[PDB]
This record gives C-alpha cells, structure tokens and sequence, in this order.
C-alpha cells in the first residue's frame, strides 16, 4: 500500500524531472505562457476557455488527454450554465480530482504537471489566478507564476529575483527566458502564448513565428 | 391563475392571485404562487398546481445547490438556462394535461448599470425563453387582461411604490375578467401576494400593503 | 488482509499528520470554524444545510469530494422531505458509512478528518452539535470543540484550559487561534473564519474575512 | 364514499362511512376507511379499495420506516410532501381507472399555539396538495354535501365533543344526498368511523359514542 | 485460504474486544438493553419491529448499518406479509446469512456482535427471546441474557452468579450496571422491550427517569 | 360458474359448481373450481380455467414454500395479502380477456374465539380484498342468485350440516337462474363440490353427501 | 492449485469435525432424524418436499443457505411439472453440484455436510433412500444410516453393531440416541421422522412429551 | 504459467486415478458398459441420443454436468436440424471443446474421463464407434474398447488378450468383468448398460437385477 504509493509517486516524480520546464508568469496584460519546445506542432500551452488556459509539463500524451478532459468539462459546464459560470478555480478543481483518482486508480500514473490561469474579463479589473496541479492532485494557489517540469528551482530562484508585477509583455518574456536559461533560446525552441486581458471575448492567443521574433 | 411581473428603476416586482379551480369549482382561496426561489430571484407559477409546487422547490434547490457546490451563485443567464431546461424537461407530461408555465423576475448584481438591473424572463410549454425588455409580462389565464391593463397603466411606474400600484391594479383587471384569477376578498381578507426586488435582495410585500393598494384601486373603481 | 488495513491506517494517519489545523468552538452566536489555511480560494469550512456546517482537514481533493458527497445528500433529503428533517447528526451517520467504505474499499484511504456541526433554527433553544469523523468511519459526539490535523494534543489541552461557554464572537476567536498557534505569526493571510450563526433566518453559515476579520481578531 | 375533517380547539377530527358501491349494486356495508397512519397522524381515503389500502399500509409503514431508521419522525411537511409523493406515484393507474385520492389530518406537535395544531390537507390525483386553513374538508362522491354542510355548522364547533357531532352530521348530509355514501344503519348497527387526534395522539373514536350522536340527528330531523 | 480466514477472524475479534460492552437480559416486564455509551445522540441500542429490539457492540458504522437493513427487512417482510408474520428468529437468522456474507467476501470483516430480542405481544403469555450474532455470522439462542463486546467474561459470570428470572425492572437495571462493572446516566444508554404495550414495544430509559432507576 | 362460501358455529363451508361453458355450449360438465389450499384454507375460483388453475396451484405452493422456510404458517391476514398480490399481478391479462376472481375460506387457528374463527374473503380484479362480516359470500357468474338465497336461507345455519345444505341450495338456487351454473346432474351423477374447514383442518365433502342433500332439494321443490 | 484445493478441503474438514453429529436411520416406519442440538429455536432437520426430508452438519447459515435452495429447487420443480415428480435423488444431485461449485468457486467453502432421504408414498412400497453429501460435492447412497459431523467413526461403528432393519421407532429412537453417546435427553436434541405411514406430507416433528415418552 | 498447468494435470489425473473403473466395449449385438458401482440410483453410465451413450470415470458432479450438457447439446442439435444429423463424432467433439475450457479457465480442472460410443442406426451395417476424451480434452479413437479411471494397464491388457469383437452379450460381459477383476464382483457392485443395434429407434438399454444375474451365471 505505502511503498507502491510510494513508488508511484517517484516514477511521476522522476518521469517529470525529466521534461522540459514550462513557466507561467503574470503581467500587466494577462498572463504569459513560455515553454521550451522544439516541436512544431505539438503543444503545451493551450486554450481551455474565453479567459481560461492551460499549460503542461511531463509525458505528452498523457497532459494531452487531461487537456482534452478540461476543454470537454469546460464547454459542458458552460453550455449547461453560462460561459461566465466558467472559472479557473473550477477547471483547477476538476483537475486535482482527476489527477488524484489517475495517481490512484490508473495502471501506471500520469507523470504530468498542470497549471490552470485565469484573467479578468474585458472591462472588468481583476488581477489573474494561477493554479499548479501536481501528479497526484495535489493542488496549490499561486499569486505571481508557475513553474513546473524539469530542475525546477533554479527557474524558481531567476523569477524570485527578477519577477516584477505589472511587467510589460516585451520586458516578461524576456524576464521568463533568463529564468529558463538558468536551468541560448530562441524562436525555434520556443512555444509561447498569453491570455490577453485586453481581448473582448477569447483572451488566450498564440506568439508565433515574425511576431514572436519581433517580440524577442 | 394570473402572475404578473414589471420593472421599474433600481427593481422589479411581481404579484400573483391566490384562487385556485378545479372546471367551474373553487377549490382554492388561499394559494400562495410567487416563490422567493433566491437571494435576488423570485419565480411566479401558472398551471397545474402540481407541476408548478415541484418547479418552485426543486428550482429553489437547485440553485442552492449550485452555490454550495461552487462557492459563487449562478449567473443571471445560467438560472435562466436551467430554468428552460427544467421546464422542456415536463414537455411531455404537459401535453397530457400536467402544463405549468413559469415566470422569472431577477435582480441582476452583476449588471453594468444598477438601475435596469431588473429582469423579466418568460417561458413556454417547449423551453423557449424570452428576457422581456419592454417592462412588464404576466403568465396564466388572465395574463392578456393583464398585459393589456399594463399597457396603460406602465407610464404611471416610477418607482418601487407606482410598480406594486400598477402590478395589483392589473391582477384586479384579470381576476375582472377572468374567472379563473381570483380578485381581493374583502370579507376574508385574502389579498394577491407580492415580492419585491431590488439591490438589496427579493422579499415579500407584507399583506397590509397589498390590502391598503387593493382597497384604493376598489374605491377608485366605486367612484 | 490485516496488515493491508494496518498500513492504509498508517498511510491516512500520517497524511492527516502533514496536514494544516482546524478548529470548531461552540459559542454564545453559533459555531466558529477556524482554519489555518493561506490560499486565497481553496476552502477548507464550507456550508452543508441551513443551520449545519462543514469543516476538514487533510488532502484538499479527497475532503472537497467528501464535501460535496455532504451537500448533495443533505440537498436530496430536503427535497424529498423537509428542509427542517435535514439534521447535522444525518451528516455525521452518513459520513461515518462513507468514510467507513472508503477507508475499506477504496484504491488509497481518504487522507481527511471531518467535522459536521450544527446550530438552533431560528427563534428556538438548542445547544450546537459537533460531531468528528475519522479516516476510517469513526464518529464521535463531542459537546464543546472539536480539533482536527497536525499535531492535535497541544490545541487541543489548550482548548481544555481556555475554552467558556457563550463566550462573544471575539473571545472564541481569539481562544481558537491562540489554541491553534499553540499547536503551531498567523493573521488574516493564514486564516479561513466562518461561523454557524444562531441568528440569522434561514441561513446560518457566514464568512468572516478582509476587514471584518481584521477588526474581529485585534482589539 | 365520503370522508371528512374538522379542526377543534386544541385538535383535529376525522371521519369517514361505511359504503363499497359497484355501479349500482350495495357491495360493502362495513368498510374503514379512516386509519391512525402514525401516533399524531390520520388518513381517510376515497376510491379505488386496492389504491385505498394500498395506500393507507404502505404510508404508514413508511412513516414509521423513517422514524425507526433515523431515531426521529418526519416534519409534517415531510409527511405531506411523502404522501402527495406516493398519490403522484399512482397517476397512470389513477388514469386508466385505480383512482383514489386520501385526505390528511394530523396534530403538529412542533407547532406554535398549541390550540392551533390542527392540520387537514387535501390532496388530487397528480400529487399536488392544499393545507386546509379554513377548517374543515371532505373527500368523495358526496364531498360537497359534507363541505356545504360544514359551511352552516361550522360554527357550533366549541370542542372535541361538538366537532364529532358536526363531522357526523355532514356526514349524514353526504349519505342523504350521495347514493354512494352510506348513512347510519340503524338495523345493523353499522355506523360512521371516527378518530381523533389532540396533543395526547390520535385515538379511534368509540361507537356508541357515534352512534348517539346520529340518534340524536335522526331524531331530530323527523 | 486458511490464512485469510486466520486473519479476518483475528481481526474483527480484537477489534469487537477494544469496543465497549452490552447486555442484554429478561426481565419480568419483557427484556431489558444496557450498554455502555458516553455518546449524547449516537444509539448501540434500536427498536426494529413491534415487539423486536436491536443492540449492538462494535465499530459504530458497521452496526449501524446492519441495523438499518435489520429495519428494511423487518419492514418489507410486515408489509409483503403481515406484521404478526415477522419474528425475532427471522431476524437473527437474516442478521447471522448477511453476517457470515459479510465476513467471507468484503474488504474488511464487520467488527460488531449483534443481539435481537423478542417479547410477547400484548396479553400473550410467551416467554422472551434472545439471540447472539457472532461477527463470523454464528448464531445462538441464549434464554436468560447476552454478553457482547469487550471482555465478557467478568460481566457473563457477574450475571451468572447474580442472574433470577422474573426480576423486577429496577433489579434488573442494578444487576445489569453491576455486572458491567467487571456508571450514571451520562454513560449508559437504557432501552426496554416493553411486553405490557398494545403497539410498539421498544421505549428508551433516558434522564431523570432512568436516574431515578438507577438509585 | 357459482362459487359460495358461509360461515358456520365452529367452521367454515365452500362449494362450487361442475360447469364449464365457451359462448351457449357447455364444455365441462364435472369442473372442480374448489381447492384445497392448506391443511386450514381453501379457495374457489371463478373465471377463465388457465388463469383459476394458476392461481390456485401457484397458491397452495406459495404458502407451503413460506411454512417450509420460516418454520411456520403464514397469519390468515398474511395469507390474504398473498392472494391479493397474485389477483393484482394478473390485472393486465384481466383487462385483455383472462379474468378470474378467487372466493378464500379459512379458519383461523390464531383467532381470540374459536367458535368464531371461520372467515370470507372475497377479491376483485384490482386487488381489493374484504373480509366478509355478514356471513356468506359469493362469486362468479350465478353470485347474486346465491347471496340473495343465502340472504333467506342463512338463518338455518347452525352447525356443518346446515350451512353445507343451504350451501348446495345457493348453489341450485343460482344454477336455476344462470345458464352458465350447472345444478345436479342426476342421469350422470355429478353434483357440486365442497370443502369444509374446522378446527380439525380442512377436509373434502364426499360427492354422496351433496347427492343426498341435492335430491332432498329437489324433491323439497317438487312436493 | 494444489495449495489452494489442500487449504480448502481441509478448513471444511476442520469445519465439520467441530460440530455437532447428526445420524439417520430407516426404520419399519420411514426415516428418523436425531440431531444434538441444545437450541429451542434453531433447527438442523427440515422437511423439502411430500416425502424428502433434509438434515445438515456444520456451519448452520451455510446449511440453512443450503436448505432455503433446495426447498427453492424443490417447490420448483414441482410447480414446472407435478409433485408426484420430485425425488431425493434429484435433490441430492442437485446438492453435490451446488456444493461442487461453493466448493471451488466461494470465498470460503462450505463447512456443511448434508443428508437427503426419501420415504415411499402412502400406497406404495418402497423402501426408504438416504443420501449423504460431502463440503466438496461428493455424494454416496447408503442403504442404512447416514452419520455427520463431529468424530462421526465411533458412532458409524456403534451403528454397524448395533442396527437392524425394520427396528419400532422406540428401538431406532433409542439405537440413535446410543450411537451419538459414543462420542443427551429431550432439552439437548432435535428428533423428527419422515413417516411413510402419512398422507400427504410424511415429515414431522418429535418434541416435548411426546419425545421425553419415546426415551 | 508452467507451474499452473502441471499442477492442474496432476490434479485431474490423480483424481481420475484414484476413481473406480470403468470399460465399454464393442460386440457382435452393438457396445456394452460396464462400471464398478455401489449406488442403486447413481449412474456414471447414461444414454445421450439415439444411438449414442455415454460413459465417465471420475468425480460424480462434475461428469454429470457434463453428461446433462452433453444431452443438451444433442437435443438442441436434434431439435434444430434433424436426428439423423446427431452423431457420436460432433458430442465427442464438443466434449474435447468444453472439457478444453474447463481445464484451461475452471477454478479447478474436472477429474473426469469420458467415453463417447455410437452404434449404426436400425438396419445399416456400420461397426461401432468409441471416442475417449480425457480431462484436457484431448480426443482418441479407440478401435474395440476403452478403459477408463483407475489402474487402466491391467485392464487394458486383459481386455487386449481376451476380446472378441462378435462375442455375445454374456461372453463380453464376463470378458469385461474378469478384466474389471484383474484391475483391483457381482450384480450389487456393477451398473451394466448396451448400445443395441438391433433396436428400432433408442439403442440405449440397461440391465438390471436378475437379467444381469442371469448374464453373470450361467
Ligand atoms: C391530472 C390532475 C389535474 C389536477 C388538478 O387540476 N388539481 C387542481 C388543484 C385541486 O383541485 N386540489 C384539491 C386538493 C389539492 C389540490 C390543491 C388545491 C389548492 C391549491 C393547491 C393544490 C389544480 O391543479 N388547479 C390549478 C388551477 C392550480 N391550483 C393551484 C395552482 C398553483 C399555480 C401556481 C402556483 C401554485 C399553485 F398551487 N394551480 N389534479 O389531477
Ligand atoms: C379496475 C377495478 C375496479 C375495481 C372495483 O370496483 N373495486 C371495488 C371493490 C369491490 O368490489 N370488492 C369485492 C371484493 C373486495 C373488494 C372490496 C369490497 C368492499 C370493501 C372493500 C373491498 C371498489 O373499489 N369500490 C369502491 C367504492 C370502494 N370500496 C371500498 C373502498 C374503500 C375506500 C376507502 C378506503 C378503503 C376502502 F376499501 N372503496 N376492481 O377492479
Ligand atoms: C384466451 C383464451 C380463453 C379461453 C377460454 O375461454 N377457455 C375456456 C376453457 C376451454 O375451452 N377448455 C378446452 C380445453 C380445456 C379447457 C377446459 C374446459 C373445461 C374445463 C376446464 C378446462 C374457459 O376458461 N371457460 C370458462 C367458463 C371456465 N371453464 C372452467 C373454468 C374454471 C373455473 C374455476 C375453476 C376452474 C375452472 F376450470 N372456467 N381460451 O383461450
């Protein structure tokens, strides 16, 4: 019983120290989604809903089908209720209950690590959440950022040192890649994302390519 | 049966008769058919009295049951989401005879401007529903004579005072002339009853007012 | 067999161990819960009926469905009877069972410690019930607090030692948080209040936070 | 058939005839229809005999089912929303003919002034239900002679005694008007069933007692 | 196999012997439960039918949950049949197949001892009825009294050595306490299987009744 | 088909009719429609003979199975119960054309006065059941012609000698009346059945002694 | 496999060598049943069908279990076809079975040993039939006596001394009370007999009295 | 894996061994069984269809379910097509199936040992036929006789030493008896059954009592 929940949690444990490290930040615009990928089509940052997003850390496939799971509870939930009854405390919620039966229940356990955020909508004042769901649905609150996969604490020690609220878009991806320096990255090694505040319905929106070269 | 709900700035009242008929028979003089089914929602029933006691409670438990569930209440636009589907759900059941039809008076806190906040929502037998925007509605038998005296007795609403006025005045057009809507009796003194809303929440018009209203509306008539 | 049960108790006990304190008072208003918690929307006391409240300590996903399995249960039976037929000791029977089932039954025990409490409707005379739910289905009646996670010994002889019956709201507040930082600087950023309150109508259960809570701990 | 109840200062009374009809034909002369559902509750009902003690058993099994498992018996609200439950249960019998519907009284013993605990509660074939706050109701074929004659003598209601002899009256009324409702057979001896509920429970009513009453009745309206 | 019977035995035996004790015992006017319980609102002791009682040693969940099917079955059996169709001895055979189900195949065997009494119905002369339920689902008729939970073998040979039929009920409360000792009101919870009552026989002894029993 | 039953000092009597009919032809002439369905009940049926066999068989085996388990017979009231359920299990069929109605007479070894023990129970296709206090009972198609010569003939009732002879007299009483009912066939010798139940239990009436009483009848009638 | 099927038969074994012993004999009149069994109300021999009669050994829910399924095939059975076609053979045919598969398949095999026997219908002539059915399934037909539970050799010894065929009831009566003395009045035993001579249905039962009479 | 499989054939051919005997044999009027029994009224030889029988050494129960299976598959396939496509082959087969299964999936494997004999239908010249299928349903096809259960060598070569296929009824009777002798006798101690060709429709018939008497002594 102890030592098989024990050696659960290592081989998830071990499983994500071995992935890439994927930051999320919050900023005077939303919030920033930095990850190192070198795929050019497989994600881990994404959409959930209007004002709701999602990044992953560990084996793909397996925050792939928990990615899936939230967007299908999201767009239930607010096709039975409203589309503003969607919040991240909700989608982090379902998340630690997911991941704690997986880590239970499942033949072998995911080896993923989840960070749900949430911004305000557009004319509301609202300063964003963020959530980190761990392996076996532990979950926590976060005010600032999340960082989550790989040798995560000297990424940790660059954003206690260089993490400044209300941070503009330019200077904060910036600020996240010194931190995954710590721990040269460009455009092609990179996958970014932001949820936009300032966007009237669907905040999250992608930094891809000219304009992510731009940026940076 | 006659329900009637209108707005007026910063609120929104609703008032419904108490008689209740089975064919030509009076088998209800007391029926209380507005329910507070929230801090800031107010449901009035019209139809089989059955369907319509399971609508109230079970939509009342409902919402609750949501906001304990999720620390926050539902918005205005999810209470009226369920509500529909509660009512297609009895589609059924009604064109076997067991039709209730509701209607949804609200005070929307999370409005942009306060003093429109109040909502008026109407339903059908099918789920359809419509968010009035034109002030005032009514459901049941009566509902037309009631609509109808509204129309003119709208311009007169001010206030939360002239809205209770005005939403008596036409339960006493319909209980005038319908048979089915059960006007003031003051030999019992059974009055409609009423719940009121504003910002600071839905409660029940106390009888004295209702009575004091009916009495004015009757000597007005009188004279 | 045995040494299956042996070890699930020893995996429950030792995660309620790490676990953060909570504490229940009965008082002069109702019932006070209070928390050791430093999140911002993740809540350990929650409302269940009317006049009955909810509070746990341990793995926040486990007692979150414990405490949702509450409301549901409790929202069922209203609506099948009465609302006045919904009982905080129903609660603590059918929590017993569950977690009875549970600590049986499922892959991993609930990590988690229980306390359903509850207060007089309005207008009528009734000393609150408190009763504590255990990993493993245990229930207990207790009549004056009720101490759940972390290291439980000190808060509670604590409470032995400073506990009075109708104390104000002040009094048991600071009673219950001395008591549990003597179990071991806390304030309003590390605390989750809430009370079962006597006298509101219909809905007893009530937060205290920002501002009122301020004012209520330092005086 | 034809039930009736009244409330009394301090309680409530019910009663209900003795007649099973089939069509035209006399097919019971005996039949009780008023039962004590629980210590504090009494059902009469009117209709189809097999939805009839269908109803009556399985209510007060379920009452006391409760009570058993939980240490405490149910709200009245609990009662009547169990009841209109069950009566909504049986609507596609009660549709395709097996119709009967009950009528409630109970005292509340949780209720405030205790000379106002008296309940009466009337229930239709879909389950809805109506308490009854101008004192009296019946149910069956003869119901509105029994509720129009409750109307005119109402008022001499003053105690237990006084309301028995009014719920026996209207009774008679109901049977003088209503071929399906059965008057007091003075051949036979057969006559009305009572049971009266006041803070000390509910209790059957003893015939002789009934059966002076509709003496009196008779004997005065020859 | 044997190995698993070993340990499901051994555990649901400690731990009915960790819990606290109850007796059971005829007495003139019917059959009177004492158990030991410092609990204000939770029961070791319930009524089942209309002259059948129910108490109970153990962990309180599984008891209690016995006893609630103890409840549906004597209440569906009254209603399918008839209320006089339903007996003590019915019941302690369900209590014994439900019990030994329990103890061969659930995840953990029940740790709880149960005892069903049955008194006569009103103006019958029939004498009282006891019977022991073992967590292995073993049953016994015993004629004067039941011993469960904890150690019983100082409150058995207490009642043995002080045991006479027909005893009134205030000797019968004192012999009990007395033999449990081997104790106020705020620790005990005292029932009685009424025979002298028309409809339902179980009543509870509780407060300034039961002290003025005790003394 | 007549089927009657009466109470007598100490005891209980049934009989039953030989006759099987489909449209105006007679199909049977020697039917037993009365059972024995334990050692102190039997019950007679009236009805489509599938649906009478079925329950009578599936009857006495229910009860014997309950005996066999618990150890004990069912009480009388729980024996009415069975039959009832069995009677409203068979409704829907009833509705359809498979229709019969069971007459149950018993004694009650349980009962306060033994003299007073014998017991009626009639049923409807719904379910219903009375227990009959007046004395006699009938069912099928000739039960009226019988229950109103058993109305006159009752008082004659004072041991088993009685109550089974006004029994046969019912029974002739209806097959005079109703073509469905066959009386005493005097060419063939086939004459009504009859059970008789007292304390001693429930035992068949030998076919000679309804012979008897039948020509004593007859000639009774003829002068 | 042979770990497992070991602990089994063995546990079972183990299960019936503590109980009580059951013996029955046929003698002039049909089948007689004697059982030590101090309990009032608990019963080892039971009657299934007009002329099959049950009698068990062991673990006492189990072979209730096991009698409430054979009364349940036999009353079956019977309402399929006609009465007259259900025979102690199919019984205990039926039985070996069902113990086959409790005994491979259960959590816990079955701690019972079962005894079916038959007696002539009233008008006919057939000498009496008497099964025995082992915790595994196996079954045997013996012509005799059938012995179960306890350390059943002496008294299957004392049997082969000391029985003769078409013995009074008085004689079997007092054979079989001897035969379980090797290894016991009216409060202590449970007798009955399945009486050929009977109707209907032959079993009955020998209590009070009438068996304190007959010893 | 390994270990399962040998202690499941250990098991069931233990079990088969430590069982009475049990031989079918083919003569000149069709095939004749003859079992060591001790019961009156339980049979370890039975008829299955027209001119089909069956025989089994081992566990009572456990042979019986699939003797009643064995009947029910061919009714089902009689019923659903004609008799006359019921034959020894197909039960043989499904017995090599099912008791393939059995020893594969079962709780435990079934100590049984089948025999499976069919003589022609009325008025054909067809020599008899004889399936064996053991406890892991492998199917042989047996020539004259099969022996089953017990100690089969002394048995088996009695019977290889002494057989006549057109002996007579008495002659392979006493032939199967003094080989059931030489595997370790008398009417109280033997069930003793015939595939009879020469009956019309059911060639299944038992000998019972002083008929077998009388086939025992001359
Ligand atoms: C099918 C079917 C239909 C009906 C039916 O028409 N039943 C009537 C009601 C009726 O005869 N009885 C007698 C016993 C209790 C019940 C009652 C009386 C008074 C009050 C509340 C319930 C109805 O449905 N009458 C309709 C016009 C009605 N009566 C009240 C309402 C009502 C409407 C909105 C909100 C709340 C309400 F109670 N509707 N019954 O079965
Ligand atoms: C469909 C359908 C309808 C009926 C039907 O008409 N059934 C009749 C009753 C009837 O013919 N029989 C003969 C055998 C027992 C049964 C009886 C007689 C007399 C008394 C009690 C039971 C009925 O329902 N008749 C109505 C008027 C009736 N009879 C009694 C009640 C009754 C009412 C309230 C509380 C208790 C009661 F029993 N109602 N049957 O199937
Ligand atoms: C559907 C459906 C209904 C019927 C139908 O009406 N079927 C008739 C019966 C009938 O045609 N046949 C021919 C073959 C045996 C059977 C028979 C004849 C005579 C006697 C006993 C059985 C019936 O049910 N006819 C009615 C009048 C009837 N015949 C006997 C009883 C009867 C009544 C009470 C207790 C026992 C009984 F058998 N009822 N047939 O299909």
């Amino acid at each position: 019983m102890e030592q098989a929940m024990r050696e659960r949690s290592e081989l998830a444990r071990k499983g994500i120290a071995r992935a890439k490290s994927v930051v999320a930040l919050a900023y005077a615009g939303g919030v920033l989604f930095v990850a190192e990928n070198p795929s050019r089509s497989l994600q881990k940052i994404s959409e959930l809903y209007d004002r709701v997003g999602f990044a992953a850390a560990g084996k793909f496939n397996e925050f792939d089908n928990l990615r899936r799971g939230g967007i299908q509870f999201a767009d239930t939930r607010g096709y039975a209720y409203d589309r503003r009854d969607v919040t991240g405390r909700q989608l982090a919620n379902v998340y630690a209950q997911t991941l704690g039966t997986i880590f239970t229940e499942q033949a072998k356990p995911y080896e993923v690590e989840l960070c749900v955020a949430e911004v305000a909508h557009y004319g509301e004042t609202k300063r964003p959440e963020l959530y980190r769901i761990t392996y076996d649905g532990s979950i926590a609150d976060e005010p600032h950022f999340v960082v989550m996969g790989g040798t995560t604490e000297p990424i940790a020690n660059a954003l206690k040192e260089s993490y400044a609220e209300n941070a503009s878009l330019t200077d904060a991806l910036r600020i996240a890649v010194a931190a995954l320096r710590a721990g040269t990255l460009g455009v092609a090694s990179l996958e970014v994302a932001v949820l936009d505040a300032n966007r009237p319905r669907r905040a999250f929106r992608r930094i891809t390519g000219s304009a992510l070269q731009a940026l940076l | 049966t006659t329900i009637v709900a209108l707005k007026y700035p910063g609120g929104v009242v609703m008032a419904g008769d108490r008689r209740s008929t089975q064919g030509n028979m009076i088998s209800g003089r007391d029926v209380r058919k507005v329910y507070i089914t929230d801090d800031y929602t107010a449901t009035g029933i019209a139809g089989t009295a059955a369907v319509a006691v399971e609508f109230a409670r079970l939509y009342a438990v409902e919402l609750e049951h949501y906001e304990k569930l999720e620390g926050v209440p539902l918005t205005f636009a999810g209470k009226i989401n369920r509500l529909a589907i509660m009512v297609r759900g009895n589609l059924a059941a009604a064109m076997q005879g067991l039709l209730a039809l509701p209607l949804l008076a609200g005070y929307d806190i999370h409005a942009s401007d306060p003093q429109s906040a109040g909502r008026i929502v109407s339903f059908d037998a099918a789920g359809g529903w419509n968010i009035e925007e034109e002030g005032y509605q009514a459901v049941g038998s009566g509902s037309l004579f009631a609509k109808s005296s509204m129309k003119k007795l709208y311009s007169q609403v001010t206030d939360g005072d002239s809205g209770l006025r005005v939403a008596v005045e036409a339960l006493y057009d319909a209980a005038d002339d319908d048979s089915a809507t059960g006007g003031p009796d003051l030999v019992r003194g059974i009055f409609p009853t009423a719940v009121i809303i504003d910002a600071d929440g839905a409660v029940d018009v106390p009888e004295s007012r209702i009575a004091e209203l009916a009495r004015a509306i009757i000597e007005s008539r009188s004279g």
